[PDB]
């Protein structure tokens, strides 16, 4: 298939031997998707290849645990919230309080005033998922508007929307600023306190392994392999 | 007219065999656009497209202001056109502002009133010289010249303005000529509203010799000072004054001859 | 048995014909004896010319008896056999595309002891295509081709090909006189034509025996840079040139007296290594110091393998980064082999995965099969897409971005036809989006067009804008915010807003001087129909 | 004749204060020569002096060939000037030949044999529209039309040569000039044939109008040949043509009409 089987499916090479079972939940395997393999040590290896299916959503998902608003509540009373620095502007969004945009005015030493703009005051079975740069991941959306007022939209207040995004190694930072319509905004936020939810989790394709059945005779896995796997594990615990 | 019908649509099919070839490599807006203006032969025919749409611009603009060339006009501005197309090739050059299209538009459009303001003066001698005048010819002649008064100052302010802007460039050059060409406007109005005095009186006007040539004495030492504090500026500039020349030495010899007929007037 | 005494001595005389002549008739008539020897089943004559039958370069090109004889070479355990049939099962030239098979091939390629399927499998594990993206799987597998790159080819070896991308080719294009400026006995004519005859390149193949009698004509000129290249071609030696310390030390010697920078470097590094003279630690530091002032690039390096080593200066860890990280800028394989070997061993610098690795990449980049580019690009003049597009598939494959790119516009272009129409544009996309993500701009604006016009996808215009923001707020291509601005003043795949048109729209003129007349039409167009909302008002 | 005299003397006496001012502070006569050879104000006065000698030396030789000006020609020959000194300028900034004193020089000479043969074309036509012609003129105008033709030849060699032996530059130009030179005076040679043999009878020639249009249709059949030449040469040269582009409409509108006119009389 051409838009999800292009290149994002991981397959992995594993050597479980001549004793194996192929194993009969997940993936579809079939004993004449196959292909001998000989090593350059004579090695004779039959590889076991996996049918693609890596579909539905048969994950056993059970969240008993509590809605994704309690994990960004000591997000919100912690009240240390982030910046973001960009070309001329900076906005700052401030977790469940406000969402302000400035640049300070700066003369020659000498002038210390500021563009004061603010971006909003905060005074469904199907979880809404965002393209962040053409995956799809899903978010939790918080609505802040009343902020200061348009002057090309009728006199009408500037409304903001917050979005939360799981990653497990963000400290909650701003990840992207952009605009859908004049004074309407949406900003993406990356941080890990939500990451426990498994539907908000970081969606990962199931990794279509490979079994690499040994041929009676060969050893378990290949010398050269082996004799490779050494090294790296020489190699790593010292550095 | 069917003569430049065939200039016209010859020129027509020529832009678009350009363009049509641009959107042949370059299949959107941006990367034709570009690739147009970076390329010398695509960039040659949209030049040739602007003066084809400029002449024919040309040659209706002369239709509102003047009915048609009086076989004369026609003689006097070709000539005049030959000494002012070399003379704007000259200084463009020299001045080292590089072929651009900020640069030869602005030139261009300089050419543009200043053949426009030449076929009104001669029309100004004609206006004496022709003792049928109708209201709408009157009417006319006066429209001419409030564009042109406009217009002339206009250019006159924006780039001595541009000279406190940025400095010592090729504008200030430019701006010159139109101050130049400036006072020639207040010189045909001048005329023409001497002559319409002169028109509404059924007798012979005696002082309208002494205010003809008091209104060329003005233009003569107007021209002079304009010219002498431009030399002196392109003294001291990047490069040499070169360009007019000729412009200067005309108006030059026809000051010496206003001077010297208001010596023979007065003695 | 009396077979394989005659094929391997057919392969021998097509071996010796290959390596001496580089005539394209001479290289061809070579390979007519290692076909010979194909047909005989000849092991190491299969691996040579199944891959010039598949590339098509030296033979015809024909896909089909190139898969036939590597299925041959894998039942014996090739591992060039192996490689080249998993780079056919990962792009579907002559089978049926299966990625799983692709990483099987693949995997026993690198078993095998090849440093194709290990620079692949250490670009996949990179990227995560057809894998989990993982640094240790793919630092294991960059750094043994690293490591062979750097203690081959450094500098007793060398290959600095130029990468030139054709789409850039095609937005801005881009040697008898240089010869007969040299034959006027200028000096500098001739250690051009010198430098790109000992060390090749710009079109021009090398030539060890002329360039020695083009620096020597320059030497006697008394050039500064002259006089330490005739010292070093008789230091590290050729066949023409004898190698020898002694009289090119002495050269090295007075030429480093003066003012040679390059002088400089080969004088210390004789004295260093102690080639011919005894060994003096502190002299060689001092010499050393002015080459790195000076800037030369090979003295730069050489002083800090001195303190990183701790040979006649204090080990400072802080001090021998701060040679490697300075010759590195100047374009030094060593420079970034051993700043990658800094950052994995965790010496120096703090024990850092991705550093180690794009430093790991841009010198195993720079190896013998970077030359198929030269190859690769040829045979794009030469009319013959079919071979422009496998050579740079492959290249594609192990890595590369300037072939990632170059193989995805010829795709693009419709014209290789070794693959399908039915297939070239999702294998076009394929490719610009790899490309795309390895800090190219246009494969970013090539990959916003293809989800604009459904170019091997479903049209999509969310996507679409996706992408083009992308190649806007990182690179600041002009073309991209004013293609940014069209999808707001038309509401593709976002709600229309003129106000945000033209900032998007002006935004293109203060990044680019080209963008100052496209902008200007599509602003007057964005004015009318401003001027039009408020008539009908 | 006083102004021209007042006007010389002011350039000599501007001339030796330039002088004076370069050997004032630069005694040895090389660093005197290098000081008024890099001085722009120097520069600009010796050129002044040269072009005021250039004018005398012209006037001299005007009326040792011709008896006195017609008072047409030479208001023919003013606007030719000031044509031609304009075109120079054009054609020097716009080849970016730089500005040395080796071409302006040689600028001078072709706008002063270009001048000649106007007025060589004047006084022919005169000739021609004069009943009363003496034996004096015609060996002068004879004796010019040689030197010209003579001089002509040989700028036109050396342009050949050196176009040949340096390649594209200004040379081709002026060897273009030079050749339409010739061309013109091999017509007025033709012209001043056939005005030779009218004038010996004493009676209308009939066939003088047919052969005077048979050498016109010639020379303008090999003006628009030289013309279509120097344009392809522009079109395949790096810079923009630009230089004179009115010689070429006067000489396809002479053409068309005589081609015309030619047509009409057959
Ligand atoms: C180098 O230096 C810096 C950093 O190193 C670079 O970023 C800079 O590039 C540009 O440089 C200029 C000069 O410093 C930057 O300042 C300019 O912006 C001023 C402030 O205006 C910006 O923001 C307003 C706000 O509009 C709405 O914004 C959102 C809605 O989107 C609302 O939340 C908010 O409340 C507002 O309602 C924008 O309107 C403005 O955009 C402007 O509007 C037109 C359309 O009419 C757009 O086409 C243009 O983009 C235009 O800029 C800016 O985004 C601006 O000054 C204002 O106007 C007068 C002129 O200065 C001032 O007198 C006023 O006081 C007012 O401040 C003006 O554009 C400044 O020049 C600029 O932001 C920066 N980058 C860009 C292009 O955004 C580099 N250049 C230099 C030397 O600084
Ligand atoms: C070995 O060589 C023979 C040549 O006779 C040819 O059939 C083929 O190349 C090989 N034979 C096999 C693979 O059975
Ligand atoms: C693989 O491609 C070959 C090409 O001929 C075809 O015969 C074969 O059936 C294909 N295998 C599949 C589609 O499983
Ligand atoms: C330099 O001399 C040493 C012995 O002193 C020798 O081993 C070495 O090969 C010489 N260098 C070269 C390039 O031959
Ligand atoms: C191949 O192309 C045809 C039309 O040429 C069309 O059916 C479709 O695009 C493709 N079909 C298959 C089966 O690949």
């Amino acid at each position: 298939a051409l838009p999800q089987l292009s290149d994002d499916i991981p397959f992995r090479v594993n050597w479980p031997g001549t004793e194996f079972s192929l194993p009969t939940t997940g993936v579809l395997y079939k004993e004449d998707n196959y292909v001998i393999m000989t090593t350059a040590h004579k090695e004779k290896y039959k590889c076991i290849l996996p049918l693609v299916t890596s579909g539905d959503e048969e994950e056993e998902k059970d969240y008993k645990g509590p809605n994704p608003r309690e994990l960004l509540e000591p997000l919100f009373k912690q009240s240390s919230c982030s910046y973001r620095i960009e070309s001329y502007w900076t906005y700052e969004v401030c977790h469940g309080k406000h969402i302000r945009q400035y640049h300070e005015e700066k003369e020659t030493g000498q002038k210390i005033n500021i563009h004061e703009y603010y971006l909003g005051n905060m005074l469904s079975n199907e979880i809404p998922t965002k393209n962040i740069e053409g995956q799809m991941t899903p978010y939790y959306p918080v609505g802040m508007g009343n902020g200061t007022p348009c002057s090309l939209k009728q006199n009408r207040p500037r409304s903001s929307t917050v979005m939360y995004i799981c990653h497990p190694e963000s400290k909650h930072e701003i990840l992207s600023v952009a605009e859908v319509t004049t004074c309407e905004y949406e900003v993406v936020i990356l941080t890990p306190l939500l990451c426990s939810h498994p539907k908000y989790r970081f969606r990962a394709s199931p990794v279509n392994d490979i079994f690499c059945q040994s041929l009676p005779g060969s050893p378990f896995k290949p010398l050269t392999l082996r004799q490779l796997e050494q090294q790296e594990e020489i190699l790593r615990v010292p550095f | 007219m069917f003569r430049t019908a065939v200039m016209m649509a010859a020129s027509l099919a020529l832009t678009g065999a350009v363009v049509a070839h641009a959107y042949y490599l370059k299949h959107q807006f941006y990367p034709t656009v570009v690739y147009l203006t970076k390329s010398s032969p695509s960039m040659a025919v949209l030049y040739i497209q602007a003066f084809v749409l400029v002449f024919l611009l040309g040659k209706v603009m002369g239709k509102v202001f003047f009915g048609q060339l009086r076989a004369a006009e026609m003689e006097h501005l070709l000539e005049r056109s030959w000494y002012a197309v070399t003379e704007t090739c000259l200084a463009f050059t020299v001045f080292r502002d590089d072929f651009s299209p900020r640069f030869v538009a602005l030139f261009t459009l300089l050419l543009f009133l200043k053949c426009f303001h030449w076929l009104a003066e001669d029309r100004v001698d004609f206006m004496e010289r022709s003792p049928n005048i109708s209201w709408l010819f009157h009417c006319r002649i006066v429209s001419l010249m409030f564009l042109l008064g406009i217009l002339d100052f206009l250019f006159v302010s924006h780039a001595y303005h541009s000279i406190l802007t940025r400095g010592a460039s090729v504008q200030l050059v430019f701006g010159f000529e139109y101050a130049i060409l400036m006072t020639m406007v207040l010189t045909i109005f001048i005329k023409y509203v001497l002559h319409s005095v002169d028109l509404q009186s059924e007798n012979p006007w005696d002082n309208k010799a002494v205010y003809m040539l008091y209104t060329e004495l003005f233009t003569g030492f107007i021209k002079v000072l304009l010219y002498m504090a431009f030399m002196t500026i392109m003294i001291k500039v990047h490069t040499f004054p070169l360009f007019a020349i000729r412009p200067m030495y005309l108006a030059m010899r026809q000051f010496k001859k206003a001077v010297t007929d208001a010596i023979m007037s007065r003695r | 048995r009396r077979q394989m005494q005659e094929a391997e001595m057919m392969y021998q005389t097509g071996m010796k014909i290959l390596n001496g002549s580089n005539k394209k008739s001479q290289k061809r008539e070579a390979y007519r004896y290692l076909q010979k020897a194909a047909s005989m089943n000849h092991t190491k004559a299969l691996e040579r010319v199944s891959y010039a039958l598949l590339f098509g370069d030296y033979l015809p090109q024909n896909i089909q008896a190139a898969r036939e004889m590597f299925e041959k070479l894998t039942e014996e355990g090739s591992p060039k056999g192996q490689t080249a049939l998993g780079f056919l099962y990962a792009s579907g030239l002559g089978v049926n595309s299966s990625q799983a098979k692709a990483l099987v091939y693949y995997t026993f390629g690198a078993l095998g002891g090849n440093l194709i399927a290990h620079m692949v499998l250490g670009y996949r594990y990179w990227a995560g295509i057809g894998v989990l993206q993982s640094c240790e799987s793919a630092l294991t597998h960059y750094r043994l081709v690293a490591n062979h790159v750097a203690s081959d080819i450094s500098l007793t070896g060398g290959s600095v090909v130029q990468r030139i991308r054709l789409p850039d080719e095609v937005e801005n294009p881009g040697i008898q006189y240089y010869q007969f400026l040299a034959e006027k006995g200028d000096v500098q004519a001739q250690v051009g034509l010198g430098q790109l005859h000992l060390h090749g390149g710009r079109g021009v193949e090398q030539n060890h025996q002329r360039a020695f009698d083009y620096f020597n004509l320059a030497a006697n000129a008394g050039n500064s840079h002259a006089m330490a290249f005739l010292g070093k071609m008789y230091s590290e030696g050729s066949d023409i040139v004898p190698q020898s310390n002694e009289t090119a030390l002495h050269y090295f010697k007075k030429a480093a007296d003066m003012g040679n920078p390059v002088g400089q470097s080969g004088l210390g590094m004789a004295y260093l290594y102690g080639r011919g003279v005894q060994v003096n630690y502190d002299l060689a530091l001092k010499y050393f110091q002015k080459a790195a002032e000076q800037g030369w690039v090979d003295g730069q390096l050489q002083l800090g393998s001195m303190y990183y080593n701790g040979i006649g200066v204090k080990r400072d860890y802080k001090q021998a980064l701060k040679y490697f990280n300075l010759a590195s800028q100047g374009g030094h394989i060593l420079a970034f082999y051993n700043l990658a070997q800094m950052h994995a061993s965790g010496t120096g610098v703090m024990r850092s995965c991705h550093t180690a690795v794009e430093l790991f990449k841009n010198v195993c980049e720079r190896g013998r099969w970077s030359e198929r580019l030269m190859t690769a690009y040829n045979s794009y003049k030469d009319g013959d897409y079919n071979a422009a597009v496998i050579q740079y598939l492959l290249l594609a494959e192990q890595g590369y971005e300037v072939a990632q790119s170059n193989a995805a516009f010829i795709l693009d272009q419709r014209e290789a036809s070794i693959v399908g129409e039915n297939e070239t544009y999702p294998r076009a996309l394929l490719h610009w989006n790899r490309a795309a993500s390895q800090g190219y701009t246009v494969a970013r604006i090539k990959l916003g067009d293809y989800h604009f016009y459904g170019f091997g996808t479903d049209v999509d215009y969310e996507t679409a804008f996706i992408h083009y923001r992308l190649a806007s707020e990182q690179q600041h291509s002009a073309q991209a915010m004013f293609n940014l601005g069209y999808m707001h003043e038309k509401g593709l795949g976002i709600k229309q807003d003129i106000h945000l048109a033209k900032r998007f729209y002006d935004m293109a003129a203060e990044a680019s001087p080209d963008a100052q007349v496209p902008v200007f039409l599509a602003l007057c167009k964005l004015g009318v129909v401003y001027f039009l909302q408020y008539i009908r008002e």
